[PDB]
């Protein structure tokens, strides 16, 4: 055995790598149920185990030569995938752990450098000089996810905003240094080295359970660290695709479902 | 009545008194704590997280994401270094805004070991060797490999093992060294000079990037707290 | 009480207005631009702190006005550097003197208009 | 017993394992001592992380707020004043918990009053007693310097008498959740398919409440002189007790407003050639 | 960008009205710098309430003023014939910059 | 019903003890005991599932 081989099983759904680079346990924790000296609702929590605990996979983005980077969000990019998606709108509270899978393959001949980096609250900047602006739509972009910018481009449409991000891209998106990124829970997919990463994540959150339509937990940012590179060829585009699994989801409060305005 | 005598200090405010003081709040019913992951003690615990240098401050290259990346080719003139930087980890520009350099520029002394690990981002089919060289203070900032290799240095080779951890020692005449400009307190210079070169076959890139990172051994400390240079607030 | 200059009546080209007042509360208050279009409302344009000489301009604004002051003559300036017939309004001068208790971000003190000056009409046509 | 681990004696090395090669990849760090990399002498190490112990770290007090009021006869006049209690307008106490994602601590609140007369002829005014009144959220604030809202039954109120000892209280953990939250990403509402009009749904991101820890209200108690005396109450905020619960880089670039945005300055690094030492 | 307003508000004397005035999340919503001013004929403006349920020295008790979440409310209550004409709401904007409302005309019948 | 613990002395004269009193009822009064050391840094430092031995090949 090596720890290049992995496989990863969750539900009815199973992920084999054979150039992986090891797996990352956020903070050292193994996602968990709520303890019951550490609950908050006294309502029975629905479990579902393998109908929501499964690997979903994202829509697939294209990395290329002026790519600047890729950002998602959880629970919110998998708010439409099955059972998952609807038990996080059919509940008031839900907490989950998440596994998160990036595949991104290439030849020998390819070169180029992924920062994947998993973080909690990832608030990020707007786009205009109105603070904290950003509406809601905007916000949670679901599977599609958003995109980093080389450069802060102001709004200024003052007959009607488009109140969205403006993510840059050294600025992490939220104004702190690319470089101090590695703080947090991360892997790199350098291609010589390895074509996937796998960050586990626990529940990381001031409450023991919390709504996950109003709040997202962790925001997974992958930017190009070293910029793709193929032979001659200025055409080059590579896939990379996201798949998320949940761990541990767990939800309360059961009521009417969540109908969000997008 | 008890018989007192106020000494001096008596009615001053320090800002670092460590005194008790009465409850605003008195009984308050506090929510207690619950086993949130990545507790942090120490703020060493900071340090000792590699974290990307911006090794490329160059005029166009400053303030993007070209200032991570170092240009490797094979091409290049091998006897001039790869790149140059100075051991002053929280005054350095390259070294300042890294995690080690801001947690050290909260504090007026520092002392320990630095790790400085560079990682290649070529293909596959990408070979060659490296020199990284640290030089301690007092003598001419080394210009060419034949200088550099008298002092501390790791002869890096590119292969399956993508990334490779040169180790500064703390050698000093001081027990702590300042963090702020200083030539009394300096540490040295760090080098990089190709040992052979870049080999790549055809239809590959002929220039590749290099990311450089630093982080805190286990023996090291800051001690003296104070203000940073790196936030400002207008009037 | 705050004086206004008098009324002017020019098409396509700059317009500059004075507004003069006391010098305690020149040196210590912000002077805000107003104006008003006939029957249309009230429209902010802009600040001018002498204190400081910092100047804010609304976004309707921020290229087409400059607010300058007169430390001298305890006077401030303002100059609409290219004009359209929509800028026909009644134009008031306006001193921010009365204090919220609301503390202004965590340092600073809000000030409310208060001292209305009389101001004047300019008219844009032919 | 604090103390760090010594260093190791080293020897000459030539062998099939490698301490310098590593995979960063993986995200793990290489955790070499200088021992495993050149050769070392035995050295016993008496330093230690004290100063940098999180306790050690913010047990500096830093201002948070100025607040300025008046007392003079009417006639304008700022007679009464109230702050909403944030860390987050004043840059370096904000920048040090930013540090953080989730922290967890006891406050003590040090209130430093400093008074000038306005203006030179008006002469002179007895010493003042100054009122601090804590009022927490959905509590009735003062509409005048002297209404029912100060006789504060059930509010707390610390009454400063001028030219003492800068006055001071300790405050427990008083956040909602298990620990206060320095960033959300989330809003407050959401909006919904079935809502009447977006303003029902709409919300700032990355606000949890407003009214989030209260309002402090300052008046002086006095009744007020001929002469103006204008005082500025200075508060100056010291964590204590603290635990910090996930780690993040610190601000670059400047602050703008009490979210993450940007609107300045984007430039914190400056420029330095490659080969220059 | 402006608050709205009401275009017109009328009422009898002796009645009580409500002019309101509705912002967004990043004037009314948010801060507590919410003013309303009063403009008669050929006059400049008179501020009546400057914080809100705040009167300046000399405006009479029947002017009153609330805020409810986005939208902030004058009311006039026992309403007199000197009441009529305009009335402006304002706010501060978080982007520093200062947001009157449209306007309403008192009409008292 | 005093507290009492040993200083770690810097400089020395030509094992040295201070005594605390907390004198009020809640917790949130009382001064800071400066006693709170570091931990292992392995949770960020190492945060693997499979954990390496520094000196083997990391992959
Ligand atoms: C007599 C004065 C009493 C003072 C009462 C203080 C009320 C609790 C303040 C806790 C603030 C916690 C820090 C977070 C502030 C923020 O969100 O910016």
């Amino acid at each position: 055995y090596s720890d290049r081989v992995l496989q990863l099983t969750l539900g009815n759904s199973t992920i084999t790598t054979q150039e992986a680079a090891n797996s990352v346990v956020a903070y050292g924790r193994w996602p968990e149920f709520i303890r019951d000296d550490e609950a908050n609702p006294v309502d029975q929590p629905t479990e579902p185990d393998v109908a929501t605990c499964r690997f979903y996979t994202l829509d697939t983005v294209m990395w290329g030569k002026e790519s600047k980077g890729w950002w998602w969000k959880l629970p919110d990019a998998l708010r439409d995938m099955g059972l998952f998606g609807q038990n996080m709108y059919y509940h008031y509270l839900g907490r989950s752990g998440y596994t998160v899978h990036v595949q991104c393959n290439a030849s020998k001949f390819h070169q180029g450098a992924l920062g994947v980096f998993a973080i909690p609250e990832y608030c990020l900047a707007g786009d205009s000089d109105k603070q904290r602006y950003t509406s809601y739509a905007n916000a949670n972009p679901g599977e599609r996810g958003g995109k980093f910018y080389s450069q802060f481009n102001k709004d200024n449409a003052v007959t009607s905003p488009k109140r969205e991000f403006c993510p840059v891209d050294y600025l992490l998106g939220c104004g702190v240094l690319l470089g101090n990124a590695f703080v947090y829970p991360h892997q790199i997919i350098n291609l010589r080295t390895n074509n996937s990463a796998t960050i586990v994540l626990p529940y990381v959150n001031a409450l023991a359970i919390d709504s996950m339509v109003k709040h997202n937990n962790w925001g997974i940012a992958i930017l190009p660290l070293s910029p793709l590179d193929f032979a001659q060829d200025s055409s080059v585009e590579i896939p990379i695709t996201v798949t998320i699994a949940p761990m541990c989801s767990e939800f309360n409060g059961l009521r009417n479902v969540t109908a969000p305005k997008f | 009545g008890l018989p007192v005598l106020n000494t001096p200090g008596s009615n001053q405010y320090l800002t670092s008194d460590n005194h008790q003081s009465p409850c605003a709040i008195p009984e308050f019913d506090v929510t207690p704590p619950i086993d949130i992951p990545g507790e942090v003690k120490n703020m060493m615990e900071l340090a000792e997280i590699d974290t990307m240098i911006p090794l490329n401050l160059e005029s166009t290259k400053r303030n993007t994401m070209d200032m991570y990346r170092v240009t490797l080719s094979d091409s290049a003139d091998l006897s001039q270094p790869i790149l140059c930087l100075s051991l002053s980890p929280a005054f350095d520009p390259r070294l300042s805004h890294t995690m080690l350099g801001e947690v050290l520029n909260y504090y007026t002394h520092w002392a320990g070991s630095l790790k400085f690990t560079f990682l290649f981002c070529g293909s596959m089919m990408a070979t060659g060797k490296i020199l990284v060289a640290y030089a301690p203070p007092g003598a001419q900032p080394p210009t060419s490999r034949k200088e550099a290799m008298l002092g501390t240095h790791v002869i890096w080779d590119l292969g399956l093992q993508s990334s490779c951890t040169m180790v500064v020692p703390w050698i000093s005449n001081v027990t702590y060294r300042q963090t702020t400009q200083d030539s009394f307190t300096e540490g040295g210079y760090i080098s990089m000079f190709y040992q052979t070169r870049i080999v790549v076959p055809l239809s590959t890139p002929k220039s590749m990037s290099m990311l450089g990172f630093v982080s805190a051994c286990n023996d090291f400390s800051v001690r003296l707290l104070r203000d940073t240079t790196h936030i400002s607030q207008s009037a | 009480l705050v004086q206004s200059g008098a009324e002017l009546k020019k098409p396509g080209a700059s317009v500059k207005f004075s507004c003069q007042a006391s010098g305690f509360t020149f040196t210590t208050y912000d002077i805000h631009w107003v104006r008003q279009a006939p029957g249309q409302g009230l429209e902010w344009m802009g600040m001018i702190s002498p204190s400081r000489d910092s100047t804010i301009y609304a976004q309707k604004f921020q290229g087409r006005v400059t607010m300058t002051s007169d430390t001298s003559t305890s006077t401030v300036y303002m100059e609409l550097t290219s004009l359209r017939s929509e800028d026909t309004a009644l134009y008031y001068c306006a001193t921010a003197s009365r204090p919220s208790a609301w503390v202004f971000r965590s340092l600073y003190t809000y000030y409310y208009m208060d001292v209305w000056g009389t101001g004047t009409t300019v008219t844009v046509s032919s | 017993q604090d103390s760090l681990p010594d260093t190791k004696a080293s020897g000459p090395a030539h062998s099939k394992e490698v301490p310098a090669l590593t995979a960063v990849e993986t995200g793990a760090t290489n955790p070499l001592a200088p021992s495993d990399t050149v050769q070392t002498r035995h050295v016993v190490q008496r330093r230690s992380r004290s100063e940098s112990t999180i306790e050690s770290f913010f047990a500096r007090g830093a201002c948070v707020a100025i607040i300025e009021v008046d007392n003079e006869q009417p006639t304008a006049q700022k007679l009464f004043a109230m702050w909403r209690i944030t860390y987050k307008d004043t840059v370096q106490l904000r920048r040090k918990l930013e540090f953080f994602t989730y922290s967890r601590f006891d406050m003590e609140f040090t209130f430093v009053v400093t008074a000038n007369f306005t203006n030179a002829n008006n002469g002179h005014a007895l010493n003042q007693v100054y009122q601090i009144m804590y009022i927490p959220p959905g509590a009735p604030t003062p509409k005048s310097w002297d209404d029912y809202t100060w006789q504060t039954s059930s509010n707390p109120s610390i009454f400063y008498t001028y030219g003492a000892a800068p006055a001071r209280i300790s405050v427990p953990y008083v956040g909602l959740a298990n620990a206060y939250s320095h960033f959300y990403d989330g809003f407050a509402k959401v909006p919904l398919k079935t809502d009447a009009n977006d303003q029902i749904g709409d919300s700032l991101y990355s606000a949890m409440t407003v009214d989030d820890f209260g309002v402090l209200a300052v008046r002086v108690v006095n009744d007020h002189n001929p002469t103006k005396v204008t005082s500025k109450v200075r508060i100056y905020m010291k964590p204590k007790h603290v635990r910090v619960w996930c780690p993040r880089p610190p601000r670059a670039v400047p602050y703008y407003g009490p979210g993450v945005d940007y609107r300045n300055n984007l430039d914190p690094l400056s420029e330095k050639g490659l080969t220059t030492y | 960008s402006a608050l709205t307003q009401p275009a017109s508000v009328s009422g009898s004397p002796g009645q009580s009205i409500t002019i309101s005035c509705t912002g967004t999340i990043t004037d009314i919503g948010y801060y507590n710098y919410v003013s309303w001013y009063q403009q008669h004929p050929g006059k400049a403006p008179k501020l009546i309430i400057f914080d809100v349920t705040n009167r300046p020295s000399g405006v009479s008790d029947r002017f009153s003023g609330s805020k409810s979440g986005n939208t902030a409310s004058l009311t006039i209550s026992g309403l007199q014939a000197e009441d009529e004409g305009d009335y402006y709401c304002f706010s501060h904007r978080s982007n520093n910059i200062r947001v009157f409302g449209g306007g309403t005309k008192l009409t008292v019948l | 019903g005093a507290q009492v613990s040993s200083q770690k002395v810097g400089a020395h004269e030509n094992t040295i003890n201070y005594t605390t009193i907390n004198y009020y009822k809640d917790s949130a009064s009382n001064a800071a005991s400066k006693q709170d050391y570091s931990q292992d840094p392995s949770k960020f430092t190492e945060p693997l599932k499979d954990v390496l031995i520094k000196t083997a090949p990391a992959l």
